[PDB]
């Protein structure tokens, strides 16, 4: 009646599919725009800091405000894009605290 | 959370520094290409 | 296929006897005149016994000539011990030596005094084991930190024997391989 | 439910695991379907290291090719586990559960339970058990005929070799055979009859010696080759070296002494050759008439052997454990261990022992025995597959015809005795019987299969099968009428049916009763499985 | 016994091939499977459900708590879960609302099942039992209608519509998003004292346009449109003309070409002399004619030449692109033009009107505003939102996509009356389908009981996104319909939830009854596909 | 990096949902394997052989899973072989229910885990109540019913057939092991093996059956009153536990050292016929020298018998284990023997020890089987080993349970009327217990082929009215009474099955993550 010597079950998801249940991904989330915030932490205020960054091609670009820096950093997390999108709207709107 | 934790693309090749010590070398630098032409 | 192997390998002369009523006697009584012939062999070959404290003289004569015995390749292991009565760990190689002679009775084992033994040799490197095989160096061991020093024990040794090709890796006589007759009577209740 | 549980693992349930048994089982029939028959094909078997055997015996193809399927396994252990106790009826046992997964498949397919089928096959065998003693026919041994064991001894070797074979090595069974009996009645197969190898001149050439052969003979070459009347004696005393228990060195201290005591080697030994020094004082008269042989267990150290050369007393060494429990049976004398205590009473008595020797092995043979009570069987052959084909063929023999002796009772075959049970099981008043409900088809499956095998038969003569069943169905038609009790068989020179009775065609009884027992037992338990699977650690 | 046989059907189909039929237990291996991403819809469900982030292969993300927007951009191996996925798209497409239950009534008829297919009853009397009790559903929701509406006309009475489904998608803003959309649909809705005869209303007349940056209390509406686009020429006048007639050319403002390739052919200089003002000749006999009439403003979707805005520049003629074809018809429904292909000329009756055209940044970006006061529109709206980011704004279309569907809902049937929400009329159907089963005997019952357990779900679950215990005010709900006052019981979601009673009529919390019947069609056929189903066969990749 | 774990942590939901289908899993590979009209399982080792059986426990000994929730399932079966030998596919298959019916509470109601576990022990509680009230006893001297009770196991293997039999041979070996509280042991029923033959013939016969034959050939085959003697020491001469290491001066000491080892096997083979034994049974080898000089004297050598065997022939003769030679004395050595003797068969040789059978120690016996072929005895062996798992139990407890499931739908009765007085949080596990009890007898009619709906349907409505003792005829396939089916089983195996999978279940269900991959 079967086909063939044995026949291995079907996963729901694609194969490689990233998924997970619980408050862990929700912590890790916070956790991930956490990190970028400690990036923009020392650079909030006059005596702040620049952030030097160097994509891929290899060409320089300094910065004060987080508009910029967000955008040369290719952000992967959905989650950290979400700070990446307010500065870009900070940025188009208003123009002024993109950081804060 | 796993055992990946990605961010941004190319991790691996993009390394940060901070604090005084990574300001050290930026002074440090400057005296190897000021030596240079210092002659 | 081990499985048919393991009734003749793994059964010395006394053990093959168990299967005197098992298997058939003319696959049982063929291997044990061969395991009967290899026991002559090694009684033949049991010329020694004891620790043969030689002088220096006499090193080469007992030493390096007769580590090449019938010369058939009838090679025979000189395990030599450079002796030195103030350190720890040569007493302890001494011990060795005499436990070691009553078992392997084909393997010639030397001691001398380190002092006899090279000129001005340093106390430090002392105590000092040599190997030698058909004339030729096999190991030139140093001081017993790789054996464990103070704490080595008569297992460490014998597996040192095997690895020089000394021994055989399934000899009977090696404690490794020469399990307690309690030992083995706990394995055939449980089977 | 597998798939989650084990990674990796191979699963059939509720069809594949029926087609398997099935066809593995029509495969497995395939196989052994043209050797069973007097008229069935020859089969070799050659591994890799080269060498050939060459039989027709189902265990020899199966003990010896290695098979992967979980099904023939258990075919390859009943088919062998009936054949090692009872030494025939190997095929048959594959035939049957070859025959009856197939005829019960279609059944299968057509939905009946397997549970309720195999309950068919169970209460079908208890009639067959009834059936073994109305058909059987009582036999006396005291007559002593010996026509009627050459003609059982005929119907195991026709089927292996042939006609050339079969009458010149037929009445070398019957003669070990005629000996079997005796008032005691206590048969014993092992022990009395052997089988040896021997290069030779051919097979035809095998002989009968009803005393013990022994395959090997004098060392030195001055000791006597033949003895007119030698009188053996037996002794498990190793009169060589012996190591003695720790015992370690002869220290000697002057060169006189070392030689001192290497003379003490040879007093061990010549204590106990004094003894036999003494016992062949007592049997001194008729020295150059008469003879004397030592026959050990163990070996002979060869200064030793030099002692009996002088005194002209053959020596022999290195025998077997079976040979020392077969001298007393032919000989007559008995056994001894230590030389302390001996007596002319225990020395046996032979007529003629004689010596001949080939290349470089030699040959002793006694016979002329006064009254022996075991023989041997000497077989000649040209190649190892001819000892091989030869082996199984008075392997098989001698324990078809013993069987006859241990009951009072022989079947006769042809394939009288399956359709015998055909019309037995067909015709027979169901009402009887205690199973109801669907037990109609298990009775027709397992009575139709059993018709499968007198075919197979002529299946390898070439002619029609359904054929020359026709008039055999017409003369059990006729003869229940006729008021004459009379067993049909299958004659394939001809084609048509015989009379075992007068053809000397037969069979043993225990063979066809072991055989359906676990033909039925192992058919019954591959219907009832229902799924295969493989796991475990490695 | 080491290796089997290998099953000897193999000669028969490819090893890619994959057989999982029933007995073997395929039944027991589908169920269960699916109630992974059963899980994900029940999270996602209520008021405070949580949005699923879903990324696709190309890397365009997006963040939604509906079912068809999530499941069309996973690729799912598994074939009996794909039997739940375009069954929900169906509701997307069709009606526009209740993709969720769907997928939550549809698993859970599977789910629920497991008793009856465990305890041995066969498959085919199961099919037989949800239909029947399809049936009896159907002809009871008709009479728990308290919701008769006639008048769908004004603002205030679309506050039990369109508040209720935007409630369910980003709880936290109601009056916001539902004066958008309830101002836009009255922008729609043509004034008159009586509009009847089943007038036309479509989705694509309400449309979406997302600007960055913004709050959400500062959004506004736009009876026009607004696109990313900018103007040329000049800066508009915003009060002066008072009116402005828009033309639409489907062709470009050029010299008329063939399709059929040509050149310039010259066999003297006379006519290289006069070719350099016959061209600007041409066009300015077809251009005067436009300006004659007062033509203030042309859109030609194709490419425009400079020739052609030169001329217009000095008449200060607004010019736009509007590449698209779909969106080039939606700008004639505002002014009330009809597109001409044909240059031709200017004719009263085909040229429409416009207030005024005037020219901002929203959100930083240059943008073409065509917002008119005291104008007739019919069928054009727009809202225009203000966001933080993207992927927030996303879900506010789809909010409004579903909601404007409702409208097409109610005004394409006859009636769209409402029904008691909160958890109301679902527990009343476990009441009705419970006597129901008593009054005919039969082996089926055990269906009919099954099938109304599968409607537990809908409280609980908005019970369990609450963070309340599910053993407690669920079998305390039943005492309150114990007995009008019973019909307008339902879930309370609030810190004071303790007592479990809320009326449903200090909020207006409203369902459709034609969402939910055909989400109850068209979960009842989803589930009878999988039941229906034994053999399942897979392919290689 | 950090520590060797976070591959893929399985947490929440998703990790119990895996282990109540990972535990499912287990009972539906012998699903089939209940009831008289049960299916046969053919597992394939790794190493060559081959297991054909139908009971749980030996099937899931050859199977390998690779999850540890359902590895915690597959030792369930340990415990019920090893408690009483009989019933251990209704452990494994009773617990799958429980997991599986409390699993819609755990999922969807969120019932915690540990609110479960109270309801299960106040069930477990009522259980035995309910499995004590429905349990008549029945007379244990009764050989009548005994046979009726033995075989009830018999009736869901193969060897129904020969029942009649089996009864025969499992009531004489079990009375013979059994001492006169009650205990009995298995380790002395000898599992001893003979390939072919026919069922009918084979019998039970009091006493041993060796592998092994007489060393001489003079030795008598047949003796009338044997006298054995055990002896644990070999009869070759002792080389001792230190060297000897004799240092020869003189010719004539080598022959006196091998003369000395003559002298000596002479002295201990000369105190041996003080006593004058007809059979000596050494443990270890024996020498070719001594083997003569006890034949002059009248006794009988063997070859080394393993000591496993000889404490079976110090029960049937009752002799005692003797290793020193030297303290031998005429009370020790055994007597009574029935008779000796030597059948010839292809595979070995055979010696049988008959006993004259006319307290004191339990006596021995060998049970011979004679089966179609190896697979066939090794079926049959682990038939009597649940066969005479049965005869324990109403020895040690006179109690007998009604069999047919009828004892389980009891519980599921009880269970489901008091769940209604039961008003409380601990309703809905609590009324989760009847809904698995109730499936055993859903997998005898899914067996036999019959509807389960209506026949459960009738089973409830006819419980309460009809009787205690009502239960599906599995090969029927109808309602019949267990009073006149006259099939019963004990009421210990009910308890361990109740008990084991209850318990069983509280472990399971406290699984929260699971990680691995840790560590060695
Ligand atoms: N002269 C000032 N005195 C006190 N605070 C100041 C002054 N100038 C800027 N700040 C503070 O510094 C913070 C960061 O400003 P800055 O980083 O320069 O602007 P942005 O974040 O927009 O780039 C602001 O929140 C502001 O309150
Ligand atoms: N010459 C013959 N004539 C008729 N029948 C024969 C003859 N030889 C053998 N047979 C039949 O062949 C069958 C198989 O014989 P045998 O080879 O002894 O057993 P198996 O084939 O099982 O090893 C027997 O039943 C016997 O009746
Ligand atoms: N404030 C509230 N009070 C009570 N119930 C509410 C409230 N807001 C939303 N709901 C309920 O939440 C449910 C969400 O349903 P939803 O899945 O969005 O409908 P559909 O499936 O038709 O899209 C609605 O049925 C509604 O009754
Ligand atoms: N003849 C029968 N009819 C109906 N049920 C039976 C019958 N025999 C056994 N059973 C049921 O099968 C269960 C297991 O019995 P058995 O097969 O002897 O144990 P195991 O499951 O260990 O093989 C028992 O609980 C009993 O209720
Ligand atoms: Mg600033
Ligand atoms: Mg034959
Ligand atoms: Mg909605
Ligand atoms: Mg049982």
């Amino acid at each position: 009646m079967n086909f063939g010597s044995q026949t291995p079950t079907i996963v729901v998801l694609k194969e490689g599919t990233d998924a997970s249940q619980g408050k862990g991904q929700i912590i890790s989330n916070i956790n991930a725009c956490v990190a970028v915030q400690e990036a923009l932490k020392p650079t909030l205020g006059p005596l702040g800091s620049d952030i030097l960054i160097v994509t891929s091609n290899q060409k320089t670009t300094i910065s004060n405000d987080g508009a910029t820096i967000l955008k040369l950093l290719d952000v992967v997390h959905p989650a950290a894009k979400t700070l990446v999108d307010i500065s870009r709207a900070q940025d188009a709107e208003v123009g002024d605290g993109t950081t804060s | 959370m796993g055992r990946p934790f990605i961010i941004v693309k190319d991790q691996g090749n993009k390394k940060r520094q901070h604090g005084l010590e990574a300001k050290k070398s930026h002074i440090l630098a400057a005296r190897s290409v000021a030596s240079i032409i210092k002659t | 296929a081990k499985q048919h192997e393991n009734r003749l390998e793994d059964k010395d002369l006394s053990d093959l006897e168990e299967l005197e009523d098992d298997e058939d006697e003319d696959f049982l009584e063929a291997y044990k005149i061969k395991r009967l012939n290899e026991i002559r062999k090694l009684q033949e070959r049991s010329k020694f016994g004891e620790v043969f404290h030689i002088n220096k003289p006499e090193y080469n004569k007992e030493v390096t000539l007769a580590s090449q015995g019938k010369k058939d390749d009838g090679g025979v292991y000189v395990f030599v011990h450079l002796s030195l009565q103030s350190k720890l760990q040569s007493r302890i190689l001494s011990h060795l030596f005499q436990s070691a002679a009553c078992k392997f009775r084909e393997i010639k084992f030397v001691e001398i005094p380190a002092n006899r033994a090279i000129e001005n040799y340093p106390e430090s490197n002392c105590p000092t084991l040599i190997v030698y095989y058909r004339g030729e160096v096999i190991k030139n061991m140093i001081t017993l930190l790789e054996l464990g020093g103070n704490n080595s024990k008569m297992e460490d040794f014998e597996d040192f024997m095997v690895k020089v090709g000394a021994v055989a890796e399934g000899d009977n006589r090696l404690i490794m391989n020469r399990d307690d007759e309690e030992s083995r009577e706990e394995r055939k209740l449980h089977y | 439910s597998l798939q989650l549980l084990n990674p990796k693992a191979e699963s059939l349930r509720r069809d594949a695991a029926l087609k398997v048994n099935v066809t593995s089982a029509e495969g497995l029939q395939s196989v052994l379907e043209t050797n069973l028959g007097p008229k069935g094909t020859l089969k070799m078997l050659v591994d890799g290291a080269g060498n050939i055997k060459l039989t027709k015996d189902g265990k020899v193809l199966l003990t010896e090719m290695q098979i992967q399927s979980p099904t023939a396994v258990l075919i390859a252990r009943a088919a062998a586990a009936q054949d090692e106790i009872t030494g025939d009826g190997t095929t048959t046992v594959v035939c049957l559960v070859g025959e009856l997964l197939r005829q019960a498949h279609r059944f299968i397919q057509e939905g009946v339970h397997p549970r309720i089928i195999t309950d068919g096959f169970e209460i079908a065998r208890k009639e067959s058990m009834k059936f073994l003693d109305e058909f059987k026919i009582s036999k006396t041994n005291l007559s002593n005929d010996r026509e009627f064991l050459l003609q059982v001894a005929r119907s195991s070797l026709l089927t292996k070799v042939d006609a050339d074979l079969t009458e010149v090595l037929t009445p070398i069974v019957t003669d070990a055979v005629l000996s079997v009996y005796d008032a005691q009645a206590d048969n014993l197969d092992l022990h009395m009859v052997e089988i040896m190898q021997m290069q030779h001149l051919s097979p035809k050439d095998t002989t009968f010696i009803k005393g013990l052969v022994l395959d090997h003979g004098g060392r030195h070459p001055d000791m006597p080759t033949r003895v007119k009347n030698a009188y053996v004696l037996i002794l498990n005393v190793s009169l060589e070296y012996e190591k003695t228990e720790v015992n370690s060195g002869f220290f000697y201290s002057s060169a006189d002494q070392r030689d001192k005591l290497a003379a003490s080697e040879r007093k061990f030994v010549d204590a106990k050759l004094k003894k036999i020094i003494d016992l062949k004082n007592e049997v001194c008269g008729m020295d150059p008439d008469k003879g004397f042989v030592i026959i050990n267990q163990k070996g002979i150290d060869p200064m030793s052997l030099d002692v009996f050369a002088k005194h002209n007393i053959l020596a022999l060494r290195r025998a077997k454990r079976r040979n020392m429990e077969r001298l007393q049976l032919v000989t007559g004398g008995e056994a001894q261990n230590s030389v302390e205590d001996l007596s002319p009473q225990i020395l046996g008595f032979s007529g003629l022992v004689y010596q001949e020797t080939i290349g470089e092995e030699k040959f002793t043979y006694v016979t002329e025995n006064t009254d022996p009570k075991s023989c041997t069987i000497l077989i000649k052959g040209s190649t190892h597959y001819a000892l091989a084909q030869t082996k199984d063929a008075v392997r098989d023999g001698l324990r078809a015809v013993a069987n006859v002796l241990k009951d009072k009772n022989i079947i006769p075959g042809a394939g009288a005795f399956y359709i015998a049970l055909s019309r037995y099981l067909r015709s027979a008043n169901m009402n009887k019987l205690g199973a109801k409900g669907k037990t109609k088809t298990g009775i027709e499956a397992f009575a139709e299969a059993l018709l499968v095998i007198p075919k197979t038969l002529v299946k390898n003569s070439g002619f029609d099968p359904l054929d020359v069943l026709a008039m055999v169905e017409d003369e059990l038609d006729d003869a229940q009428d006729s008021d004459e009790t009379r067993y049909v068989g299958v004659d394939l020179n001809i084609g048509d049916s015989c009379d075992p009775t007068i053809e000397g065609i037969w069979d043993s009884y225990r063979v066809l009763r072991n055989a359906i027992t676990g033909a039925t037992g192992i058919a019954s338990n591959l219907l009832l499985c229902d799924e295969l699977l493989r796991a475990g650690r490695s | 016994s080491l290796r089997l046989p290998q099953n000897p059907n193999a000669g028969l189909f490819k090893q890619g091939y994959n057989s999982y039929s029933n007995a073997d237990g395929q039944i027991i291996k589908s169920i269960a499977a699916i109630r992974e991403l059963h899980q994900m819809c029940l999270t996602s469900m209520g008021p405070c459900g949580r949005n699923k982030i879903i990324v696709n292969h190309l890397g365009k993300i997006i963040i939604t708590n509906d079912a068809a927007t999530m499941l069309r951009e996973l690729d799912i191996v598994h074939p009996a879960v794909k039997v739940l996925v375009m069954a929900t798209e169906q509701q997307k497409i069709d009606m526009g609302d209740g993709t969720n239950l769907v997928m939550i009534l549809a698993g859970e008829l599977l789910n629920v099942s497991e008793k009856l297919i465990s305890m041995g009853l066969s498959a085919v009397e199961i099919i037989q039992g949800y239909n029947m009790a399809r049936k009896f559903t159907l002809k009871e929701l008709d009479e728990m209608v308290v919701g008769e509406i006639t008048d769908k006309n004004d603002k205030n009475e679309l506050l039990k519509m369109i508040k209720p489904v935007i409630s369910s998608k980003k709880y936290g803003s109601e009056d916001i998003l539902s004066e958008l959309v309830s101002e836009a649909v009255s922008h729609v809705l043509p004034v008159a004292q009586q509009a009847g005869e089943i007038p036309y209303f479509n989705v694509d007349s309400i449309r979406v346009v997302k600007i960055m940056g913004g709050s959400l209390s500062n959004s506004t509406v736009i009876k026009g449109m607004v696109f990313n686009r900018e103007p040329e020429g000049h800066v508009k006048s915003l009060s002066e003309d008072k009116k402005h007639k828009v033309a639409v050319f489907t062709c470009p403002l050029d010299i008329a070409n063939t399709e059929t390739k040509g050149t310039v052919l010259l066999h003297n200089a006379q006519e290289m002399l006069d070719f350099s003002k016959g061209e600007e000749k041409q066009i300015d006999a077809m251009m005067k004619e436009i300006a004659d009439m007062g033509v203030e403003c042309i859109v030609a979707g194709a490419g425009v030449g400079e020739l052609a805005l030169h001329y217009l520049n000095r008449y200060g003629i607004l010019v736009l692109k509007v590449p698209s074809k779909f969106e080039l018809r939606r700008l004639c429904r505002v002014c009330g033009a009809t597109p001409l292909p044909r240059l031709g000329a200017p004719t009263p009756e085909e040229l429409g009107l416009v207030e005024t055209v005037k020219t901002m940044e929203i959100g930083g970006d240059r943008v073409t505003v065509f917002k008119q006061e005291q104008g007739e529109i019919s069928r054009t709206s727009t809202i225009i939102l203000r966001g933080a980011t993207q992927n927030n704004l996303d879900d506010i279309e789809r909010a409004i996509d579903d909601g404007v569907a409702a409208v097409k809902g109610l005004m394409k049937p006859s009636g769209g009356k409402l029904l008691p929400g909160a958890g109301a009329t679902e527990i009343e159907l476990i009441s009705r389908i419970t006597k129901y089963g008593e009054r005919t005997p039969g082996l089926l019952q055990l269906a009919i009981k099954q099938f109304a357990v599968a409607f537990e779900v809908v409280p609980r679950t908005l019970a369990e996104t609450a963070g309340l215990d599910v053993n407690e005010v669920l079998p305390n709900l039943y005492a309150a319909h114990n007995v009008t006052d019973h019909l307008y019981k339902g879930v309370d979601i609030d810190g004071e939830s303790d007592e479990g009673v809320k009326d449903i009529r200090e909020e207006n919390i409203y369902d459709m009854l034609a969402t939910k019947k055909f989400a109850i069609n068209v979960a009842t056929e989803a589930a009878t596909t999988v039941l229906s189903i034994d053999q399942i066969i897979m392919a290689k990749k | 990096v950090f520590m060797n774990a976070s591959q893929e942590r399985t947490t929440g939901r998703q990790a119990q949902i895996s282990n109540i289908t990972a535990a499912k899993a287990v009972a539906d590979v012998i699903r089939t394997c209940l009831g008289p009209k049960a299916m046969l399982k053919m597992l394939l080792d790794p190493m060559g052989g081959l297991v054909l059986t139908n009971d749980g426990h030996a099937i899931l000994r050859e199977i390998d899973v690779a999850h540890p929730a359902a590895k915690s399932m597959l030792e369930l079966s340990r415990t019920q072989d090893e408690e009483v030998g009989d019933g251990t596919t209704t452990v494994i298959i009773l617990a799958g229910e429980i997991l599986a019916q409390c699993a819609p509470y755990l999922i969807e109601k969120n019932i915690h885990p540990v609110i479960i576990i109270q309801a299960l022990k106040k069930a477990l509680t009522d259980a035995l109540e309910v499995i004590k009230q429905v349990s008549k006893p029945v007379d244990v001297e009764n050989d009548a019913a005994m046979k009726k009770l033995i075989q009830a196991s018999i009736g869901t293997k193969y060897v129904i057939h020969w029942s009649e039999k089996m009864c025969e041979l499992a009531l004489d070996a079990v009375k013979t092991v059994r001492k006169d509280f009650e205990i009995d042991i298995k380790r002395y029923v000898r599992v001893e093996k003979i390939p072919g033959g026919d069922v009918l013939d084979s019998r039970v016969l009091k006493g041993v059956l060796l592998n092994k034959d007489v060393v001489h050939p003079k030795m008598s085959r047949h003796i009338e009153n044997p006298r054995v003697v055990l002896l644990d020491c070999p009869l070759e001469y002792k080389k001792g536990e230190s060297q000897t290491n004799i240092e020869i001066e003189k010719e004539e000491d080598w022959n006196r050292i091998l003369q000395i080892e003559e002298e000596q096997v002479q002295l201990m083979c000369e105190q041996i016929l003080a006593v004058r034994p007809t059979l000596v049974i050494t443990e270890k080898g024996v020498s070719d020298l001594a083997q003569h000089y006890l034949l002059k004297g009248g006794c009988s050598v063997l070859r080394r018998v393993k000591k496993s065997d000889n404490n079976r022939i110090a029960r049937v003769t009752g002799a005692t284990i003797v290793n020193r030679v030297e303290d031998l004395k005429e009370s020790d050595v055994g007597t009574n023997c029935g008779l000796f003797k030597v059948e010839m068969i292809g595979d070995e040789y055979f010696s049988f020890l008959d006993n004259c059978k006319e307290s004191g120690l339990q006596k021995a016996c060998t049970i011979m089987l004679r089966g179609g072929s190896k697979d066939i005895l090794n079926e049959i062996d682990r038939n009597l080993q649940d066969a005479m798992a049965v005869a324990r139990n109403v020895m040690l407890s006179p109690s007998l349970s009604p069999g047919g499931g009828a004892t389980e739908m009891a519980v599921s009765v009880k269970l489901a009327e008091k769940a209604k007085q039961l008003e409380g949080i601990q309703q809905w596990p609590y009324q989760a217990v009847a809904d698995a009890m109730e499936c055993i007898p859903r997998t005898l009619i899914q067996n036999a082929g019959g509807d389960p709906i209506r026949l459960l349907s009738q089973l409830r409505a006819k419980h309460a009215q009809g009787n205690f003792t009502t239960g599906i005829d599995g090969d029927k396939g109808k309602i019949v009474d267990m009073v006149s089916y006259g099939i019963w089983e004990p009421e210990v195996i009910k308890q361990q099955s109740v008990k084991t999978a209850i318990e069983s279940a509280c472990l399971l269900l406290r699984v929260d993550d699971i990680v691995s991959g840790v560590r060695k």
